[PDB]
């Protein structure tokens, strides 16, 4: 089963097999203004993450690999450790300091890719 | 060699403060205005996850506090205003058919009320508790005349607490601490994820906590910083202590129209022998309970330290006595009989000499008064003491007292197990996939 | 062999209940709160679509009811509260130039009212109808003094119904039944889809529906269960019946200041003599109207069954008389003269006497009241009767009486042809296409 | 050319040629609140459909083919009956009891498909 | 042989009207209502962008006006109503220590006021400034009694303007005009994009604008139509003119209880000589300022003409006289000393006498009033004149007079550099790329 | 560099280099209603543009090359005359009169493309 956050605590390698279950759990007087605000926020957060996936060229996919190389300065660990001995909570603590850098690189990479596709098509 | 890979739907979260909503399950809590709950569809146990919980830094507690107050005020919005009652009252003592335990407690007052036609007046008689009537200089006024406006509570709206479940907004999740012997601030090795809290009954009380949850293994002492005598100590019990509270008198309620479409309810008479309101706690269980509390305090203060329980300090009735809404009337009770002992290294019961008040100024707000309509008949409530609020006296002996009055703490008692976190579905990791 | 193909934008809907909004293009219904109507609304015919409609189980009706109540109440929010008016009132009869049928109808009354300054009083007098005063046991009081505060309607605001178009939110659609003779409950073989309904005028009346839609070809008799005498029968008409109503008195309106920013309006006197309010219909037209109604009733109750019409009886004026708003004034007309016949197989008018009332308690609620200001001069209006509300009493003779009460039925009649559905654009079907 | 729901009643294979005509109509004093809640609700329904198409790998397509085989237990008709005689309203009623099953299968299929592509891009 | 290519994120926009929200940065503007401003807003210069601005068609002004009225009214919602004060007053003149500047401008009134108990009365003595009191036939009433009730402003809430920043929602942006010497209606060659405006203080005044922005280099004269004699002229200044205003009287504030939970504040007495309120400007500074104004007016009206400044035309005090809020006090000052000069092609002060009024009818509305509580002690404030509002009377000497009273002219004097545009990120263009 | 609309006024060619700069800034008591009403608009406008791109066959690539030919009747400027000598504001003013035509053509060609893909995959 393991609904919602049930995979938390498992290694990253195992946790990647449950991405779908947490995707479908996103996006769900004076008192109503509290419920209405909550509904709006859920939508805004959902859309901002989708916007990034669109910008980076991932869009509707759950898993996307890109052309941005991994820098050892962000983290220098063996794949056999990160994907079998650290959890997605632990990893976040370790990589957090570099995620703004990474996101900027993902955006630039996609922009370069789009220009290249437009030119190749023009060249037929 | 390695490239960045983006994953969406990643099982991570961050501490966050958001707005929670009412899912509930004739009430002052507008329980009909909440989306109803489902039959507790699930909780997800999270294996190998240890979170840090902190009950003293919790926005669920602050939101509950604010929502309870807002609901309270809304329930009075459409009710009859009693402004016309702020007149000089002519009062004499009620010493007819009393036991003399109540001598001076009740007064028989007369006054000239407005009526349906504005050009007419109608002289009435009613009985009042001494707590609500203040002498002007025989000439009295209601206690609230010089500080607040008073609104009559609607006679058809109940103050019986209904469990309210609090539910996460989409994109958020509530983590619950399952571990036993959790004292509210450390890591909690076993947790689970829920979408809604259990329903919490918004019981209003001071000194003792009523109708809450029980600890299963031991009495648990929780405080933010136990070495700081400025903090309150919350004690959670393993067994309930059953407490019976009554108003022995049979009251007759009368109703007077005071203007078009409006009426005031007041005690007309009392059928019988006037007696003191009172509440019973069995000694065997109370003495056992204190011993259990002391053992836990000794773990924190030393075996070689004497622990004394003492009664409260002087101050406003609301904070020096126990307080609760029973049958619709507000009781104030002297708990000294429960905290008068020194602990060192049969149906015999304790009777609490309780008193009743009708003019209410809750949440310590000045300017907002409520009138509690009288209840027809005789009042009886049975409830469970599920915890205590204690204060610490500022060498060899420590003294603890039944302090309290800040409602936020009553809620901390049940919300200590919950934390709200934001779900953060994106993240990246290195891998061997390229494109 | 086959695979699941996903399609989005599929013409499928399910019955649904959602919130509709108004679109319409100094007003009781606060029409400025609505969006404007699109000058070119669309309608599309849905050939080969047969849908089940049920006018008796329709939430559009309930929303219209709720919106009308709220809009009506909101228009009284900024208006004067005539609480200073509920005084002992001293009254005598108007005996000056009285038609025999108004002997003691209208009364002359004297008051001691408040003024601009609080220390002063102003002695005033006004004329009232008998229907709005109740004897004190010359001493009278207004009928609302023992149930509600009364709000004066603001004189600039018109009570003339303005058509309100109801529109579906995105993702929803309104289906409409175009089937001639549709009775509101069976399958409808001919439908169309609209985004907005036609404008519906919120005309308020009892017994005889005014200014509604007519049937194209024949009288249609609709009911939830025709054999259940507890249900009303709604009869539409394929022809209007013209009705001419009047308040044949030249009233002179006076006003006074009752407090800062507040004024009260009342009839001062009447110029000339008086006449009873009344409504006229043509006798011949009315006889043809009933002949059509009777034929349709026989189809349901038996060819040789005798159909009899009778006056209704029991209850307040709202369910025994034809109430309506004419010129802004509130009329209560006696329809007994219309429903007094038994059916087996040149300027002749029918005159219905009517009364006028100023204190109005709408929507069958209690605790609220409105004071309808008088209108200066003489009132006339002409309206079309477009349907009847009948009830069947209970072998040989079936007796029908005018019905009334529960405003939902007036709206139910105009909305009988509309249904709300939700679009479900996503679905699957097998195809030969893979990956 | 009809408009909106005007295709209802036409055969399934006819109606399916005009999907955009309806797709365009999605997203197109409490009188303030009623209007605001309606706008929020319209968005929420729109987004749930789009999320679901995203999970299944059908984002942005209108017509999307999958790898999940059709079961005779859900329905068993000749394709000519389904596409030439029946309409969409009739069909939705006929298989209303299998939509949860089908959706679960589509979600499982796409998740496995994404994992397989991730491995191929890493050259196995 | 080109194809359509779609681009998203295209840097284009259209004129649009949307809702703006406030962002701030014990106050009547309720700035806690606004979203706190980020300490580092960005401004992005747009090279090679020329846009048309039109300050007279700028709906940002209308929104600011509505927000200001709304905030103003909300701040009075919970304050004490003074209906019990609209009673006949008995008044004599205060002649006891008059310098003849104030002779006839101050009266000593007494009246019968209510108390907490509704069956008691108290006699109250208070002082009024004449403008607030009108004769009935020594019998007076407050001026508001025959229009509306008056609400006392809450004594704890300041009226001091706080800069309010306005912010556009996502999808919109505000373009700002950076050109110097921009008159508000033509093209602006140098612009920048901001998300939020600078904070604008909602300073409320007539005739002379206080505490606004200054012109960059020279006086700028702006008008909707310079030849339209029905339009106002907004003259900004490139230099401030200092103005020193005072109420040089030591007021002792007294209060009484008027009902349960409510109290009224009034001036009890004045210690020392009673003197007229006044404002000072430098004569030389003022004369230099007008010379600059005159040169710029000549550019529009001819350099061979005569410009004459004259007094306001008469009518209501709120329009004909300069007004402002100083210390929370409401001042009305005579500007005839400033606009009395004909211009033909050492520590000398100008003193403007002022009047004080406590009953304020704001925003030119009828039916609302505010009572301004007295201020303990002596009031002094120093402010900057940053622009003038002038009108022009219709080969001749032109006459200019003070204008204003329409609050949109004050806002529009700050919101002239900003316009709101909708971002339209989607568009198409041809290229060689196809697919 | 040149955040948000800073490239406005530059020629169309140069401006197209920063499309993500503007795209990332999209979406990003009685009084509390003015924020809810503003937030809902930001979302509805965002979603309507995204829906349109989706219908047209552009799931969100920022630059989508379509199969609809350009008409000289819309504009007969040569490419340098558009891309090097004009900014986007100027371009939009000139093309505005024909954008409903263009949008209709884009939706129509996409429906034809969707049908063709579905049929080829039935043959595959
Ligand atoms: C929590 O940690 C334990 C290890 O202490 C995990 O147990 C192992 O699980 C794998 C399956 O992935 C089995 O093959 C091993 O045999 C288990 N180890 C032992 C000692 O039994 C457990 O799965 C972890 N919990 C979660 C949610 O991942
Ligand atoms: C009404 O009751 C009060 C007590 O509440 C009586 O006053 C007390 O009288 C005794 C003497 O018998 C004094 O020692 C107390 O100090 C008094 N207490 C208070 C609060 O005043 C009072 O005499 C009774 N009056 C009547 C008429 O019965
Ligand atoms: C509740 O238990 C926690 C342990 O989880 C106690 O917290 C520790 O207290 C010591 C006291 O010096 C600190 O130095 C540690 O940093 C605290 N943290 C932990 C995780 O050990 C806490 O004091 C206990 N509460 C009470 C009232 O006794
Ligand atoms: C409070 O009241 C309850 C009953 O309402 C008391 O519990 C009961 O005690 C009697 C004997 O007096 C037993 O016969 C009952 O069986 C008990 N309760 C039940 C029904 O289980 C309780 O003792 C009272 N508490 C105190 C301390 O007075
Ligand atoms: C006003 O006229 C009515 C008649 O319409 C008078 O009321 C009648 O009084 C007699 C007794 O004298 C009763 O028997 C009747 O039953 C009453 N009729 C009604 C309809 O009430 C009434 O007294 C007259 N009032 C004045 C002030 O002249
Ligand atoms: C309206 O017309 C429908 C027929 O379309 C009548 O419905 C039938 O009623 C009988 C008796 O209850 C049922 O046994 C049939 O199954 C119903 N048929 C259908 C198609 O629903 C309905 O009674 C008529 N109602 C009125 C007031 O005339
Ligand atoms: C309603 O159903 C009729 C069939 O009963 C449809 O008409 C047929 O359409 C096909 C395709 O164009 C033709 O080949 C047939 O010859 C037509 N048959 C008849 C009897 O005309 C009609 O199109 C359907 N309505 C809608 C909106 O789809
Ligand atoms: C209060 O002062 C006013 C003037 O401010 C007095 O009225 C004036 O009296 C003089 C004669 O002394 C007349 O010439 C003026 O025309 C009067 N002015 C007005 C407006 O009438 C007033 O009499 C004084 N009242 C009291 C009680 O002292
Ligand atoms: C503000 O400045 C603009 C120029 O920036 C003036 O606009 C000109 O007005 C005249 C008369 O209507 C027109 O013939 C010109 O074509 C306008 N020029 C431009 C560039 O628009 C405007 O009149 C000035 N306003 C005032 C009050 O003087
Ligand atoms: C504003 O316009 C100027 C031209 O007037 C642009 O400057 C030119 O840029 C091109 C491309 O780099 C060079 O080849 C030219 O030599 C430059 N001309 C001059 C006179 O410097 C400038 O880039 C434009 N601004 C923006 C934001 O695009
Ligand atoms: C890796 O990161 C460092 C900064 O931590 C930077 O100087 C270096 O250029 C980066 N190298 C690559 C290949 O991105
Ligand atoms: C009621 O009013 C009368 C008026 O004569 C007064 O004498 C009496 O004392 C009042 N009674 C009360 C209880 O206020
Ligand atoms: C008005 O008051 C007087 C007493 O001052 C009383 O005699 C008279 O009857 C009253 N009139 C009315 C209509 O109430
Ligand atoms: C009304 O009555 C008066 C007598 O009070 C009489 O002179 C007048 O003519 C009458 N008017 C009518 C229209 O009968
Ligand atoms: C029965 O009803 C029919 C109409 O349905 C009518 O034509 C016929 O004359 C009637 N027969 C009688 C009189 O019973
Ligand atoms: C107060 O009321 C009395 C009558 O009870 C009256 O004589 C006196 O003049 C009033 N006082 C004032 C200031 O009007």
């Amino acid at each position: 089963s393991l609904g919602f956050l049930g995979a938390a605590g498992s290694t990253m390698g195992a946790a990647s097999m449950t991405l779908t279950v947490q995707a479908r759990n996103l996006l769900s007087t004076h008192w109503g203004i509290k419920q209405l605000q909550a509904r709006v926020l859920a939508v805004e957060h959902y859309l901002r993450d989708q916007q990034l996936l669109g910008i980076w060229g991932c869009s509707g996919k759950l898993i996307c690999c890109t052309n941005v190389p991994w820098n050892s300065s962000w983290s220098n660990r063996n794949l056999s450790e990160i994907w079998d001995n650290m959890t997605w909570l632990q990893w976040d603590k370790e990589i957090s300091n570099y995620t703004q850098i990474i996101y900027g690189l993902l955006e630039e990479s996609q922009n370069q890719q789009e220009k290249n596709e437009q030119d190749l098509l023009a060249l037929d | 060699n390695l490239w960045v890979t983006v994953y969406y739907g990643v099982p991570v979260w961050k501490d966050a403060e958001t707005t929670l909503f009412c899912a509930s399950d004739h009430n002052v809590w507008a329980t009909h205005c909440c989306v109803p709950t489902d039959p507790n569809p699930q909780e997800i146990h999270l294996e190998n996850v240890t979170e840090e919980f902190n009950m003293w830094k919790n926005n669920m507690v602050e939101q509950m506090h604010e929502d309870i107050i807002s609901l309270w005020d809304q329930s009075l919005k459409p009710c009859v205003k009693l402004t016309p009652l702020c007149v000089t009252l002519q009062c004499t003592n009620v010493t007819n058919n009393i036991t003399d335990d109540m001598r001076g407690e009740l007064k028989n007052c007369s006054f000239n009320m407005t009526t349906e036609l504005r050009d007419k007046k109608q002289k009435v008689y009613s009985l009042f508790y001494r707590l609500d009537v203040v002498q002007i200089n025989k000439e009295y006024r209601l206690i609230n005349c010089n500080t607040s406006a008073i609104t009559q509570a609607c006679p058809k709206v109940s103050f019986e607490p209904i469990p309210i479940h609090y539910c996460a907004p989409a994109g958020f999740a509530i983590l619950k601490c399952k571990d036993k012997k959790f004292n509210g601030t450390g890591p909690c090795p076993s947790v689970s994820t829920v979408q809604c809290t259990h329903g919490i009954k918004p019981v209003v009380s001071t000194q003792l906590l009523l109708n809450g949850s029980l600890a299963e293994e031991e009495v648990i002492i929780r405080s933010e910083n136990i070495t700081n005598n400025a903090k309150n100590i919350l004690v959670q019990l393993n067994t309930p202590v059953q407490i019976n509270c009554t108003r022995p008198n049979n009251n007759t309620v009368k109703s007077i129209r005071i203007g078009p479409g409006q009426w005031f309810y007041y005690t007309g008479d009392i059928i019988g022998d006037i007696r003191q309101a009172h509440c019973n706690v069995s000694k065997a269980t109370w003495n056992e309970t204190l011993g259990k509390v002391v053992k836990q305090l000794r773990k924190h203060f030393g075996n070689n330290t004497i622990i004394r329980f003492a009664q409260s300090s002087g101050g406003d009735l609301e904070v020096t006595t126990h307080s609760f809404n029973c049958g619709g009337e507000f009781f104030y009770c002297n708990t000294s009989g429960l905290f008068n002992s020194t602990w060192i290294s049969s149906n015999d019961s304790i009777t609490l000499p309780c008193r009743i008040k009708q003019i209410i100024n809750m949440w310590q707000r000045i300017g907002q008064a409520m009138y509690a309509p009288p209840i027809q008949g005789v009042i009886r409530c049975v409830s469970n003491i599920t915890g205590l609020i204690l204060t610490r006296d500022g060498s060899t002996t420590e003294t603890f007292r039944p302090g309290g009055g800040d409602m936020r703490d009553n809620w901390r008692s049940e919300l200590y197990k919950y934390k709200v976190v934001k779900i953060e579905p994106l993240g990246v990791a290195p891998t061997r996939c390229k494109r």
